[PDB]
């Protein structure tokens, strides 16, 4: 009941935020068996060691941690544009 | 005498507004059947036919 | 080198009482807009009404 609204119009707002001039990273190569990020840091002879991605548990942001039962209301309780009868 | 054209259309007294059909414009006309989505308003109108 | 295509049952299936392959019905989808099955749902839904 709700793919098309998935695959036929969610994506392709996935297609244009892909472009935005601050998503710099690349998140993940489509292939869970080999991808790893690109890992960079600042580091000088001076000493300085400054990882991009680092480790450092759940911050004061609220991005880090993940709550995955949020894809049961995207199914069960989420009305979309596609669906449905018609709209803009 | 003096028939200007004469065409074989649908019989809309067969195919009758309780069809929901609307036969005037030459060709059957059902609104709100196959409706098209993620299209701009107006855009829905070929798929009556 | 090559290149991808849907390619419907009915092109694939030919049986006279599990697909219907009329030219007519093959046609008449031809004219069809890309549907979804709320789309078919709410095609059911207006012939029911």
């Amino acid at each position: 009941n709700i793919a098309v609204a998935h695959t036929d119009h969610l994506s392709v707002v996935y297609a244009t935020m892909s472009n935005f001039m601050l998503n710099f990273t690349n998140n993940f190569s489509g292939n869970h068996a080999t991808f790893k990020p690109d890992q960079y840091v600042i580091t000088s002879p001076e000493g300085s060691y400054k990882p991009i991605i680092e480790r450092q548990g759940e911050t004061v942001d609220g991005l880090t941690i993940i709550d995955t039962s949020i894809v049961w209301p995207i199914l069960c309780q989420c009305t979309y544009p596609l669906v449905r009868i018609m709209e803009e | 005498y003096g028939a200007a054209v004469v065409n074989i259309d649908l019989n809309r007294d067969f195919f009758d507004t309780a069809t929901g059909i609307d036969l005037t414009k030459g060709i059957p006309l059902v609104q709100d059947l196959l409706v098209p989505i993620g299209v701009t308003a107006g855009a829905e109108q070929s798929a009556e036919y | 080198r090559y290149h991808e295509s849907v390619l419907e049952i009915a092109d694939i299936f030919d049986q006279a009482d599990f697909i219907q392959t009329s030219d007519a019905v093959r046609q008449l989808r031809a004219l069809m807009p890309t549907l979804s099955t709320s789309q078919i749902r709410h095609a059911i839904e207006r012939i029911a009404q």
